[PDB]
This record gives structure tokens, sequence and C-alpha cells, in this order.
RNA sequence: CUAAUAGGGAACGUGAGCUGGGUUUAGACCGUCGUGAGACAGGUUAGUUUUACCCUACUGAUGAUGUGUUGUUGCCAUGGU
RNA sequence: GAGCAGAAGGGCAAAAGCUCGCUUGAUCUUGAUUUUCAGUACGAAUACAGACCGUGAAAGCGGGGCCUCACGAUCCUUCU
RNA sequence: AAUGCCUCGUCAUCUAAUUAGUGACGCGCAUGAAGGAUGAACGAGAUUCCCACUGUCCCUACCUACUAUCCAGCGAAAC
RNA sequence: CCCCGCGGACGCUACGCCGCGACGAGUAGGAGGGCCGCUGCGGUGAGCCUUGAAGCCUAGGGCGCGGGCCCGGGUGGAGCCGCCGCAGGUGCAGAUCUUGGUGGUAGUAGCAAAUAUUCAAACGAGAACUUUGAAGGCCGAAGUGGAGAAGGGUUCCAUGU
RNA sequence: UGGGCCACUUUUGGUAAGCAGAACUGGCGCUGCGGGAUGAACCGAACGCCGGGUUAAGGCGCCCGAUGCCGACGCUCAUCA
RNA sequence: CGACCUGGGUAUAGGGGCGAAAGACUAAUCGAACCAUCUAGUAGCUGGUUCCCUCCGAAGUUUCCCUCAGGAUAGCUGGC
RNA sequence: CGGCGACGUCGGCUACCCACCCGACCCGUCUUGAAACACGGACCAAGGAGUCUAACACGUGCGCGAGUCGGGGGCUCGCACGAAAGCCGCCGUGGCGCAAUGAAGGUGAAGGCCGGCGCGCUCGCCGGCCGAGGUGGGAUCCCGAGGCCUCUCCAGUCCGCCGAGGGCGCACCACCGGCCCGUCUCGCCCGCCGCGCCGGGGAGGUGGAGCACGAGCGCACGUGUUAGGACCCGAAAGAUGG
RNA sequence: GGGGACCGUCCCCCGACCGGCGACCGGCCGCCGCCGGGCGCAUUUCCACCGCGGCGGUGCGCCGCGACCGGCUCCGGGACG
RNA sequence: CAUCUAAGGCUAAAUACCGGCACGAGACCGAUAGUCAACAAGUACCGUAAGGGAAAGUUGAAAAGAACUUUGAAGAGAGAGUUCAAGAGGGCGUGAAACCGUUAAGAGGUAAACGGGUGGGGUCCGCGCAGUCCGCCCGGAGGAUUCAACCCGGCGGCGGGUCCGGCCGUGUCGGCGGCCCGGCGGAUCUUUCCCGC
């Protein structure tokens, strides 16, 4: 809505909010990111450190599918299966542990943030972290690798 | 003439909700009367939070609510939040909670009710405790927002750990000069 | 000129973009035209499936998608050979055939 | 020569008053400087000087107000000198 | 009232000057701080901490010059 | 000297009187040889003088034509 | 246990109403409010209107701090407005602004290059200018004469206005 | 916005300047009002629309509000007061 | 009477022509014609920038910049 | 309490003209300073200048919420409206968020208390519990001795208010710890189909836009910055083809 | 692959106990009110008119006067310490 | 090790479309706008040429477009007539401002104009010109579907252990009742009865 804007309130004020001394001119200072090393250097250094220069090795023809490895933490591991899977295993008299295949749910790596409830579980994944495997074995579970 | 300054005369605060939600305005009418006609400071805090903007009323997760209600001496008390109660899927067991919230997520509401809990709106809370007795007034994390990572001292100053505004994150985006001693300086 | 904190923005509008702008006001008409052509084609092939030929089961290539299965271009010649279907009769009875796809497993 | 041939101001009075010798465009010559284009508070020659009918000022020319109309003869305020 | 390399100012006497003896702390490192300052950088400087050393009988002192000046980004190159 | 700052150079001549002209001199700021120096004829070229001639002037006057002026008709512009 | 009386003002669009206290300059600039204004769309006003819409004019009556608005009179002759939202090519004194129109100047400057006109008559409503006649003059054959090229294109010639 | 300027006082260059350059506070710029006849800055005082009272700085022959007080004490005569 | 004047027909075209030379002339245009387009070229520079009331209310200073008629930066401002 | 009232008077005036007293220089603009002998403006009418797109940032409103979003496609008499609306769910592909850090190879965020043991060696095998530590502040909330009452009292019946002190402490702030990735220094152990120039672990500093019980996503609006003709008008120029 | 069982939600029912008849509704009662029709037909009730009537409210068509009270203010007398 | 088989050829569909033919629509513009062009517009006109390029819509329902008389040489008038209207008369809907003529009123030697304060005059306005109104009471003289209380009927409002139903929320059991004789789901178990190794 153009009726809610400052231009309706600036009718009758000669400078339109841009001043009488400095006026509103075309491009004082340059166009775009002009002069980022000369007369806008303070702004670029203050808010964008690291902007200028090269760092690291360049790699031609990056295929992002090769490095596709979504990760899931331990605190969300039991959300990949139904609540019925969880409650049946908890009240199970035998030592049967459900299998959570994180690859089926769309994750490849199991990271170890958080804590697990105290009941065994078999976790299928492409990759595990050291602490994720340690906590899974702590609750009596097992880590099994898939490809 | 009087030697005074007028630049701080007008106090800047919400005197009413900027929202046009008529259900929020009705229970603002309710708690405006309660704050005026009682001596309870609980009603005054609740009323001023009803005026507040959404960023000033962050959501409260189930885990944080459970943790604050598990502190000693808070049993059988009503957890009141002026805002949304949100499910947390990182908690496995939900105790019996009595809660009053402006909004409750569908899944958080189902979990609370299965645990044997109780959910009240703010008009039911007024009937249940007009003076707000036996309540635990909680708030969500106010600074749990992405904007607060960018706030603070400028990223290009020493000892500042504030996130810069970058379109993309990678080894080519704002990592060379001013970020490592090998390229000019680090600070 | 930059002003306080901000993002270094690089718009790609230095190249007379206003002379090549694709508006989409014919999108609802294109959806109607496609829908009418689909209906007309289905009427043309009277009892035959409206979608087209049957496509094979195919695993998606990369490591991002090899857990997923979709429809391929056509049945390979080794598949038709052991199914007992001639590779020239297959297309006439609604079986799509892809002669350039092999079977690794 | 004369009594004397005092010094000055008025947008260094005065160019819709003139003139245009000088300076101060474009042509050209000489000396000096510069590799050169070119330059010279150096010299020299040739080089378009537009408009007033408006307002005021001023110069003159009719008139105007008041004595009822109209005419003759007059006075002198004031200004110049 | 001399000298301390140099401009000037400060400082300094069994010193910081002069002469000897032994040496390489003018080395390897991470942070913090001061100075200019926007409390950005560079340069310079201060106080530590961890190595490895020098010197001295030792306490200690020393990571350049008694202090205040003597210097230099991105990109590229070159060496380790 | 159309080339010399000092400079209105110095001397002579021209005049009553000449920063002008001509002749002469020359350590010449900074003349000079394919351009230097001469030399008739020529020139809407620059300069000085003399005779004659005159309203250029002393010192203005008068006359003629067309205007301006007034009238009938017509009728702008600058600003 | 009010009752010989059967009764008792207003209010509170709560985005409303009421009370008390202090305060009030403002360029550049920012913000808020606008029952200020223009145009169009969705709703709504059982809206207005040929018994007279819009527009315009008005020594008419008023309201508002103001932006502006309402009403009377006249002209006009066919459409228009209020409220809730929505959307803008949405408000002018300037820009040596653009286009159009109009003043003062001003009945002014001016209608002054190449010697020159006059008398009578006719036609005609009307004659300094037309026509005829009579004079006086000019071009003076390198013409103000008689013919062509280029260019023009019917200006040629009659008749009429 | 990133042209400032002015005044008391301190203060540098300059013979000086309504000059140029600093420090401090205030002002003008952005500010009207009473007074200084007049005036960006001085003196008083800062401002919604008004009635009454009283003042500031400044005044009270007449212009022009207010001494039209029987004001006090002296000083001073100027033919540029 | 000549290196004379002149008609018409031809030739030379824009960084080109033509010039007994003046940067002259090349259709009133010449130290680079005219026409259309790129093109609404760019402008730290000049001019303008349209209704009302209420509230708050500055700066001409710091640092850096081929910076000195401009910016970034801190300061001063307003709003939430 | 008085007077006065229809063809002459009564009241009114913002509005019309005129008179008088005081005040009063012409607006716009740049500017330290304009009435300026600074520029533009003879007059009137109509037109006339911060826009739209994209991208960010923050604020605000709305829906859902560890998710969110169908925008591309498809299905629905193909069509007045309707080019709308509705729906899809094995159309969520995908985007953004949910994980960071390193140039990369890669790695990748749980502790606290009570016990027996090697040696409770700065510590390794377990047990039991609990589930992001602690300090100082901290709205709110909870307890609360003691008071506040009636016509009066010996003696409790029910609850309301004030209340010194005490307690649990939201959000947030300061600080101290802890965890993850990079990089140093020191050091000793462990693993085994590959006994390796193999793999893992510890302590103490330090670098990170991190963790430490999520807050985001979509839509709308506002403001600011930017690229675009970019608030409007304005060069001297440059190029292409005639 | 089908068919089952189990679990989680649901949608209807067969019944009772619990809180309510509610802002989900009817029937009976009880109280109250209104309306219509009778009866009541006159010291009641109502209607309209008159008094230069009174008590209230508002307000005088225009122009004016006075009084006392209160607020603010400028003055003047008198007396006491 | 993987993957294809160059240096020959054809091929629809989905895609594009500011020219053309024919259509439909619009929160667009409304005659200085919208195309330059609403109209005899790429026209008139300009330039040697390449090229440049306008302005310009509206009587009335119907021409019923003013017969006739009269002055004038006519333009132009005065009468008359048509029309609802010519105060619509062929560039004719309305008809602003600037500017001009005339009439009326007022004024005028410090150029006008303006702010504040009054005064005078004028034009209008006021149903101005004996000045509001209405509640109760008192008195006077009059009228009347005539008042209270009762009866009949209708309709409401409020209350009632649920008086009676109908129910509503929360649980509560046989699940008789739903994988045949009720559904939808589940990353829960299974033929240990059944169609594919
Ligand atoms: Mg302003
Ligand atoms: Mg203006
Ligand atoms: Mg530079
Ligand atoms: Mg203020
Ligand atoms: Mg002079
Ligand atoms: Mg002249
Ligand atoms: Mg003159
Ligand atoms: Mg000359
Ligand atoms: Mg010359
Ligand atoms: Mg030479
Ligand atoms: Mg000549
Ligand atoms: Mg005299
Ligand atoms: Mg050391
Ligand atoms: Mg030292
Ligand atoms: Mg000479
Ligand atoms: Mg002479
Ligand atoms: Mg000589
Ligand atoms: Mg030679
Ligand atoms: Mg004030
Ligand atoms: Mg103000
Ligand atoms: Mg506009
Ligand atoms: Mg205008
Ligand atoms: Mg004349
Ligand atoms: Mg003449
Ligand atoms: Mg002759
Ligand atoms: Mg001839
Ligand atoms: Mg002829
Ligand atoms: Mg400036
Ligand atoms: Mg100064
Ligand atoms: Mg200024
Ligand atoms: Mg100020
Ligand atoms: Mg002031
Ligand atoms: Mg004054
Ligand atoms: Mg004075
Ligand atoms: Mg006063
Ligand atoms: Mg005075
Ligand atoms: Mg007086
Ligand atoms: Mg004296
Ligand atoms: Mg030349
Ligand atoms: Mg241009
Ligand atoms: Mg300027
Ligand atoms: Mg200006
Ligand atoms: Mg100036
Ligand atoms: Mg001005
Ligand atoms: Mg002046
Ligand atoms: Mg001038
Ligand atoms: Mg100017
Ligand atoms: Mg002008
Ligand atoms: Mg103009
Ligand atoms: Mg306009
Ligand atoms: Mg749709
Ligand atoms: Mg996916
Ligand atoms: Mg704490
Ligand atoms: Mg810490
Ligand atoms: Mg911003
Ligand atoms: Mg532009
Ligand atoms: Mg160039
Ligand atoms: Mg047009
Ligand atoms: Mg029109
Ligand atoms: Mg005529
Ligand atoms: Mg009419
Ligand atoms: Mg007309
Ligand atoms: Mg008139």
């Amino acid at each position: 809505p153009s009726r809610l804007r400052k231009t309706r309130k600036l009718r009758g004020h000669v400078s339109h909010g841009h001043g009488r001394i400095g006026k509103h001119r075309k491009h004082p200072g340059g166009r775009g990111n002009a002069g980022g090393l000369h007369h806008h250097r303070i702004n670029f250094d203050k808010y964008h450190p690291g902007y200028f220069g090269k760092v690291g090795m360049k790699h031609y023809h990056l295929k992002r599918n090769q490095s596709f490895c979504p990760t899931v933490n331990l605190d969300k591991l039991w959300t990949l299966v139904s609540e019925q899977t969880r409650v049946n295993a908890a009240k199970n008299k035998t030592g049967a542990a459900p299998i959570i295949d994180v690859v089926r749910s769309g994750y490849y790596k199991v990271l170890g943030k958080g804590k697990l409830p105290k009941q065994p579980v078999i976790v299928k994944a492409k990759f595990f972290s050291r602490r994720a495997e340690e906590k899974i074995k702590s609750v009596g579970g097992a880590c099994v690798l898939v490809a | 003439g009087v030697d005074i300054r007028h630049n701080k005369d007008r106090k800047v605060r919400r005197k009413e909700p900027k929202s046009q939600d008529i259900y929020l305005r009705l229970l603002v009418k309710l708690y405006r009367f309660l704050a005026r006609r009682t001596n309870s400071t609980f009603n005054q805090v609740v009323l001023k939070r009803l005026f507040m903007s959404r960023t000033n009323r962050p959501p409260l997760s189930l885990s944080r609510m459970i943790r604050k209600m598990k502190l000693p001496g808070r049993e059988n008390k009503t957890a009141v939040v002026v805002g949304t109660i949100t499910d947390d899927v990182r908690v496995q067991e939900v105790p019996k909670l009595k809660v009053c919230a402006l909004r409750v997520t569908s899944r958080a509401r189902s979990r609370i009710l299965r645990a044997g809990g109780k959910i009240l709106t703010f008009d039911q809370l007024a009937l249940d405790s007009p003076k707000g007795c036996g309540t635990v007034l909680l708030s969500g994390p106010r600074k749990g927002r992405e904007v607060y990572r960018h706030f603070g001292k400028a990223p290009g100053t020493p000892h500042s750990h504030t996130k810069p505004y970058v379109r993309s994150k990678g080894r080519k985006f704002e990592r060379a000069r001013g970020r490592r001693a090998s390229r000019g300086y680090k600070n | 000129a930059p002003s306080r904190n901000g993002m270094v923005l690089k718009p790609h509008f230095h190249k007379d973009w206003q002379r090549r702008v694709a508006t989409w006001f014919n999108q609802p008409a294109r959806k109607i035209r496609r829908r009418k052509a689909r209906q007309a084609k289905a009427r043309r092939i009277a009892p035959r499936p409206a979608s087209g030929p049957i496509r094979p089961i195919v695993r998606c290539p990369t490591v991002r998608y090899h857990t997923k299965v979709r429809a391929g271009r056509g049945f390979s010649l080794e598949e038709l050979r052991v199914a007992g279907i001639h590779k020239k009769v297959a297309r006439t009875i609604g079986i799509s055939v892809d002669p350039r796809r092999r079977n690794k497993s």
C-alpha cells in the first residue's frame, strides 16, 4: 500500500527528507561495493573481516552429492521410530532391542549429542562418532554399519 | 522559561497490544480489570506481557517447562506462560503438569494430556486464581534468536565473537584478510 | 555506499535484464492446454493406459540417492531376453525398452 | 603665455555618451625559451564597440486641486542666482 | 660541568659511561595489554607464561640497542 | 632594426618645444649568414617629414532632402 | 423480614468515559494522528438523483487550530456520494519547468534606399491608389524594353466575387 | 550532518584588519519577543490562545508609554559644546 | 588578356575529402558535417521536489580514503 | 430589577467597501550570513518529480511450530465471476531451520553425587540414582513468627488483610567451571582379521561466525541500504550504421 | 504378497454412578409481569381548556443596572507591640 | 579400471512468439491522458536527402439548421419563428481563471498589498419585533373505548430436590457389541491355516 509510506507525509517538504546541504545526488561514493579497500575500507574491515584475499585449496568440479552425509544426534534417535516401538521394547521382558535404521529415515552419520534412555537398541548407520558409539554401548545397545 | 529537557518525557512502552486479535483483546480487557482492581503484582506482569510483541514472547519448550516445574517446592503449582508451549522431542517422559498458556502446540497438548495433565487458557486461569496464587510464571528464552548472534560489537573488532552477515558460508566467504595472521592481520 | 552492518550483496542486474523478462501470466492457460492435450491423448489411445508405457525399476545413481528407487527410461535388452519378449514386439504392446542400459547385478 | 598655470573626489565620475591608440581572442613576423605542440607583465602589424518606445531623474510643454463662472491688474512663500 | 651512534628532551657515577672476560635473549612459541585509536590495522612498546640457552659464586639479569623515531596490506613471487 | 631589457641608450639632424622620424655608434638582455646584406619597379601593407589643400580645429552658423513631430488608416517586439 | 408511596437522573463507541499534576521555540531530520483531500476495486447505506447528478458561480448561513467540510441561491442537464476494507500514475508557486491562453508595454516603435505627381471623367454604396483622356516626370538600348535556359507548375486567358 | 560563524576571557602569526589560526563557555546558525533609533551574534528574556497584576534590560521634554517630582549636591559655555 | 570571370556535366565523403595554407571549406553547421540508434549515456556539480496538526530534535567535530564541492567511520538525532 | 420594541428599528458577521492607530522589506533557494546591487519568478489554467522489480537487514502483525513452506506439477463441468477458489501427501523433490569446525584429509557437542578396588596414582572396571554444573543479582510465586476485628470476657471453633524473616527461583546480566572442531606443549596407556610410517584415548594453553533441553519456516506491512533509467530535468563526449 | 492377532485412536450403541439443567431444550408446578376480553360506570382514572397560580429544570428577543459571596491583585485609613 | 564408439544422415511432443489473421478480457487511460495518430495521421507541414512530424472529439430527441417583415452595399442588426432550452444558432454540451467593457457602491498626494484592533456604511440572514418550554401540585369549569381490585384466556421472566423427560462433561465396566456384524492408522507381532524360492 502506497498510502502507508513516508512519501505521502513528505508532500510539502522541499527536500523530501534528504537534506538541503548534501541533497540527494546520484551516486556519491561509487556504485555497488565500490572502493571497499580505499574509502569504504573502515566499513569493510569493521563488519566484513576476511573479505579480501584467497584462503585454501580450490577444487574444480565439486559434486555436492559425493559429500552428502546428513547427521542425527542421539537425543533425536528414538524419534525415527514410532512411539509404539519404544514402549513395547521398554516393557519387553526379554532382551530384545528394536532396530533403528537411520539410513531409512534419511541420515547417514549418528552423532553423539545428548543422552539416550536406558534401554538397548540396535542402530544401523553408515558412520558413527566415537562418543555416539560409546553412549549406545553404555545403554546396552550395538552399532552395526551399513553401506 | 524552565530549565528542563523534554527528550525523555514520553516513556516508550506498550500500553496495549498492537495485535487486532479480538480474543487477545478480550482477555486483555479481563486482565486490565484484574490488575487494576486487585493488589496482585502477578496480574500486572501478565497484563504487560499480553501487550508484548511476539519476539518478546518466545515459545517455551516442554523440556524447559518440565525442568523449571521440577525445582523443589513447585509441585501442584500452575505453570503460566504468556506465549506458546512447544513440544520437545528430546524428552522421553512427561510428568503431570498443570499449565496455562496463550497457545499450545497440537503435539505438546497431546503429550501433556496423556500424562494426566491439565491445560488452561488465560480466562480459566483468572477463574482458578484471580490473584495468581500458587503459580510459576515462566518465560521462554528471550535471547534464543538468530538476530542476537549478530548483535554486539562489530565482527571486525578484537575480542568480538559476533556472527557476520554472509550470503554463504564457506572457505571463500570472509575468511582471509582480518581473519588470520597469514593474511594481513587477525585481531 | 555501505551503511553500518549489512550483507555484501552482489545483484546480477548489470546486464540489461529488463529486455529479457519472462512473466508467467500464461501459466494458468498453459496448465489448461496441457490438461486438454492429456485428455485428448487418453481418448485417442482408447483402452491403453493413459500415462504411457510401463517403465522399469531403477536405482538412482549417486551416494545421495542410491537408497531410492524410481522409474527408468526403459527395460534393458537383457531383461527382455530372459523375460521372453522380443525387443521389437515389446514397444507395440506398451513396454518401453532402453537398449543402452546394462545390468551390473 | 599668464594673476596663477594648486592638489584632489564623485563605481581609480563619465563606452544603450563617443573614440578604440593601449591591454585582452582568432591571422602574421622577430628575439628568447621548449625535442615538439606551444609560451613570453618581450617587441610589431591587422583586427564587428549592439538595444531605450518602459520607470524615475533631469530638460522643456499642456494641464490639475480651491476662490460660484470668467477676465484684467497684481503680492511674494519658496527655489535658483 | 664528560660520555652514552645520531636531533632534542629525559635519565644515569663502585651507573646506563670506560676497560676487560665469557657469549649469541638480535633464538623457538601461545595468548594478554599499552601507544595512534573508530578503542580497526600496521609499527613500536610493556608485563607474563612455556622451551632452549648465555653470563655470574649467587641473588638475578637477558628474548636487541637507557627511554622517546628509524617504517609497510590484499594479489603475486621466492625461501624455510 | 618588425629583433636592445636597462631605455625616453648616446651623438648629430629635423622643431619654439619631439618617449616620434632619419643618420651614426655598438661586448648585440637575447643580430647574423638558404638564409645575411643590397637594389630598381610594384603595394587598398607599417612609419616620419615637407608643399598644396581644406570646417579636423579656433568656433560655430546657415541652407537643402528624408525622418523624427501632429493627423487618418494599420500595427509589433524586447522586457 | 423496607414497603400508606412498588419507586429513584446520567453513564461504560472499555479503541470508551472520568480525575489530578507538570509542561508547550525550532531549520536539517525522525515519528504519530488525521471524521484532511483525489482516483479506482470488494462490501455496505431497502443510500441520493430529471419534483434535477457531476461541474461551475455566489456582498448567502455556518463548522473546524488546520488540512478542509456541510448547507442556501443561481447556472447546468445525467449521473453521484457516506461508512468498513483494499489499491495507487494520489495533493504544486517555483524547476531560465511542459503545453495552452492572456496582459502591461501600446494605439507605442514603426509603415523614411533607388527625384513625382496633377486635373477631369466613367463605373461604383464608397476612389489619393481602378479605368480612360490630358499634362508633368523617370527607366535612357550594359533599360524599369523585347525574348529565352534553370527553377516554379497553371501563376497564363476570360468572366464573376 | 561532516563549508560554520560570533562574543567575554586565554592565546599564535601579522603594522593591522569586519585578517588568518587555536583553548573555554555561551550564542547565532535552528530563535521569535522587550531594549540598543536601525542591525544574525550585544543587554533582558526564550515562545500554546487569552484576561488581570508585577517586573527585567532599558527608559520617563515632544516624536513616544512613563518625572507635569516645587527631586538633592556640584561641574561645565564650546564662533567644530 | 589573364595564375581572368562564369553556366552546365562529371570526380573526390567524415578521422574522410579538398585546401596558392586562413584549421580554411565540406548545404546559414567544421580544431572532425548531418541523420537515426546505442541512450532515459554518466555527473562527488546546478535547479526543482506537491496536504494539515501534534511530539522529539541536530551537525559542520574524530579517524581513514588520488581525500580537500565527496564518502566510509565515531559522535550528535529520532523511533521501537 | 429597569427600558425598548414592525414598514422603522433589534441582533449578527466570519464575509463586502471605506477610515483611523500600532505593527509590517519579496517569496523560493544556496549560504556563516538575503530585503539584497546574488539567482529563478509578467499573469492564469492544466500537467509535473522517492516509483516498481530483485536482494538483504531489523522491527511489527498473522498461521503453524522442531519444524515449516507447494511457489513447479497434477487432479477437480475448462472457461460469467473463475486466469479465482479447492484438493494432492508414496507430489516435500527441494529450500530454509534442526551442528559446528578445519585449507583439507576429516572429526563432530552430558555431566553431578554416593561406594567399595589396582595406589580413590589427579585416576582406570563397574554399581546406584538423577539428568546440562555453580556463584552473585533476579519480576513473580511459596512458607511465615507476630499483629488487624465485633457490647466484654476464662476457651477453640471457619476462612480475609498487613507482615519481620525465610524458601524455590523465569527471563536476562556478570563471573567461574564443563563439552565439540583447529593448532601447540607434555606424557603414558589401550585396541586388533589387516601388528601397522595403523587406529583410539589423556592433561595444560590457545584459535572458532560453536554446544551447554531448540525457534524456526511461510505470509503481510514499515523503515534503511543496494543493483537496475532508479526522485525529476541537464553535459562537453564515445560508438554503430547511413 | 494375502489373511490374522495386538496396540493407538476414533464413530455409533446397550446401562448405571458422579457435577449441572447451564449461556443445549420441552412438560408440569410456584412466584411475578404484560396484553386481550368481561366486571367494576364514578370522592376512582384519563383527556383537553383557564388562572397575568405555586414548586422544579432550562432559558430570557434586544439593550442595560444593582446586590451580596468567593478567588487574585493594587491601594488607603486606624491601632498595638 | 570404468565408460562410450568421433570425424555421415533423418525425427513428433512438451518449449518460444512486442510481426500477421481472428477473437476474449481488464481494480489500466479518459482527448495536454492513453499509441505519434479516438478526427480525410505517418496526414498537413519541414529538410537536397537520410529523416523529422503535429494540431484537431461533443448543437439538438428530432434540423424542427431560424419562413416572413424591416435598416444597411454587405458583414451585421431589430422584430418574428422552432425547441424543454438558442442565457443549445453549424469549431454550436458545460463554460473556470488570467485579461477586458459596462453598470452599481465606496475610496484615492507618502506605489500597492498585508497582520492586530475598532468604527462607519452596505448586502443579506434571523417566521426578530411583546418572546421559550415542560414535569408535578393547587384552584375553576368541562368531557370521556374510565380506575383499583377480581374472573377468563394468551404470552413472557425467574426458580424447582430432577419435580418428569431430553440431555451435556468427566471418568466406569461385558466390549454383546467394529478387519464377516462400523472406520482410520501403527518402524507392534505373525503362515508356525494360504497363491511367489
Ligand atoms: Mg521540517
Ligand atoms: Mg515549493
Ligand atoms: Mg589510495
Ligand atoms: Mg523542544
Ligand atoms: Mg572608471
Ligand atoms: Mg559602447
Ligand atoms: Mg553609462
Ligand atoms: Mg586596436
Ligand atoms: Mg592576436
Ligand atoms: Mg630551438
Ligand atoms: Mg584591415
Ligand atoms: Mg531668495
Ligand atoms: Mg622465559
Ligand atoms: Mg631496553
Ligand atoms: Mg623598435
Ligand atoms: Mg609629429
Ligand atoms: Mg636609427
Ligand atoms: Mg651555414
Ligand atoms: Mg512555556
Ligand atoms: Mg513544538
Ligand atoms: Mg505524480
Ligand atoms: Mg502552476
Ligand atoms: Mg507613430
Ligand atoms: Mg515614416
Ligand atoms: Mg531621363
Ligand atoms: Mg527583360
Ligand atoms: Mg492574369
Ligand atoms: Mg558540503
Ligand atoms: Mg577568526
Ligand atoms: Mg545552514
Ligand atoms: Mg539549539
Ligand atoms: Mg534568541
Ligand atoms: Mg528589538
Ligand atoms: Mg545605536
Ligand atoms: Mg500581560
Ligand atoms: Mg526612548
Ligand atoms: Mg507621554
Ligand atoms: Mg573636542
Ligand atoms: Mg593558428
Ligand atoms: Mg541525457
Ligand atoms: Mg554548493
Ligand atoms: Mg540558489
Ligand atoms: Mg558567500
Ligand atoms: Mg530569501
Ligand atoms: Mg546589497
Ligand atoms: Mg547579476
Ligand atoms: Mg546560481
Ligand atoms: Mg528573470
Ligand atoms: Mg516561467
Ligand atoms: Mg494541477
Ligand atoms: Mg489453484
Ligand atoms: Mg529429501
Ligand atoms: Mg543463577
Ligand atoms: Mg566460562
Ligand atoms: Mg540497514
Ligand atoms: Mg533520470
Ligand atoms: Mg573514450
Ligand atoms: Mg493525444
Ligand atoms: Mg476536456
Ligand atoms: Mg467586412
Ligand atoms: Mg439551458
Ligand atoms: Mg457552449
Ligand atoms: Mg467587472
